């Protein structure tokens, strides 16, 4: 195996746990860290050019902290549990006026990785692949990075095939909430670039240089 | 330059 | 079969051929009405209540477009071939002022689909996925659309694993498009909205009430 | 009310 699922699964388990949008964004800062954390236990990924690193992350980071927020609600009901430690209610999000992206993130990711019970590893799978993102612009040698997320997806396949043989369109299904982490991922990153713009509210540093 | 994420990503650990 | 790959492939054959953005948008207008014909084309699309068949294409319909346009891209170099007939180049494009969301169109879709040699089978069948979105707002029955879209993706697995047994990851490959195709159809989207918000540009009628 | 989408999407043919 040139991609172990194995291991991005101990990646997962590594790097594991008053105005509502506030909360959030404490929390994105923090977990911005334990993404660079996440990202170097990745198979081959600190390998890369550090150059290439930095605008993978730069590029992935948005869609990584949703899918990770997303996999740690699913047990909550109508509401995200933050790597604070803090859980927002859906309420919260639309009196602080960000309820229509709060259900978005609901309906398309936690809902949906609920009903099909995605286990951490798949987790770990998807975000690997979004880490893996070929399309991302600048980089050294895209080839290396879509060979990279080849290894990745073709790894989940046979993971899915071995351990749900039950659900053999399994695999689709997890490829198929990517294009709604995409969209999630976007309309968060046009929220975040308003708070900033409007001062309303403090934007810790490294979240601050994510978006500059 | 990205300071912080290019300061995390350098350091071994 | 309750989704033969089959019907797709005659849907896409049926509906088949100076400001760039003028351009751009008059073609956008005229072939709006060709995807209301191919959604007909469509298994079971025409089956759903008239409400959904219009969510679905009110939520589909920019990514709809960008498929078709993309797929019709795959011969030409370094440009998009419109269904007016006219080509555009990316010279054009950057002297237009929309390059980037251009060159991303190139890069992330058209280049893609050439180097894989998707065949419009495998277009027909995306771009059913696309249709069949069980994350429309409103839908009367999101199990139904949600169902038709499982029909769509595992007829696809099948069509690839038989015609291209070589590409055991081409159906992932196809399926790994899905989030640029949404990406570039949102900024596509924002684009639209300041053409009109502007006033810059003429905006056709049925492209105007998308935009409604 | 959506006219163009809605008087498209009734017509057979
Ligand atoms: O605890 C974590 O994993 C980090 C973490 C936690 C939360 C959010 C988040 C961001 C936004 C934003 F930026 F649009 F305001 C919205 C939302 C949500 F829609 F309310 F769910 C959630 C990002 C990252
Ligand atoms: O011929 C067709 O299939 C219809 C059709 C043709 C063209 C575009 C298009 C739209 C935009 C827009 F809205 F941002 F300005 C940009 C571009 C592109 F990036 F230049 F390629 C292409 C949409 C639909």
């Amino acid at each position: 195996m040139d991609m172990p699922v194995e291991r991005i699964l101990e990646a997962e388990l590594a790097v594991e746990p008053n105005d509502p949008v506030t909360n959030i964004c404490q929390a994105a800062d923090k977990q911005l860290f334990t993404l660079v954390e996440w990202a170097k236990r990745i198979p081959h990924f600190s390998e890369l050019p550090l150059d290439d690193q930095v605008i993978l992350l730069r590029a992935g980071w948005n869609e990584l902290l949703i899918a990770s927020f997303s996999h740690r609600s699913i047990a909550v009901k109508d509401g995200i549990l933050l790597a604070t430690g803090l859980h927002v209610h859906r309420n919260s999000a639309h009196s602080a006026g960000v309820g229509a992206i709060f259900d978005r993130v609901l309906t398309e990711l936690v809902s949906k990785m609920r009903d099909m019970q995605m286990d951490k590893t798949e987790l770990g799978c998807l975000r690997a692949i979004v880490l893996f993102n070929p399309d991302s612009k600048g980089l050294s040698n895209p080839a290396e990075v879509e060979a990279l997320r080849e290894k990745v997806y073709a790894s989940l396949e046979a993971y899915c095939k071995h351990k749900y043989p039950e659900q053999p369109g399994r695999f689709a299904k997890l490829l198929l909430r990517l294009p709604a982490l995409r969209s999630i991922g976007l309309k968060c990153l046009e929220h975040l670039f308003f708070f900033k713009l409007i001062g309303d509210t403090p934007i810790d540093t490294f979240l601050m240089e994510m978006l500059e | 330059k990205h300071k912080i994420l290019h300061r995390l990503l350098q350091d071994s650990s």
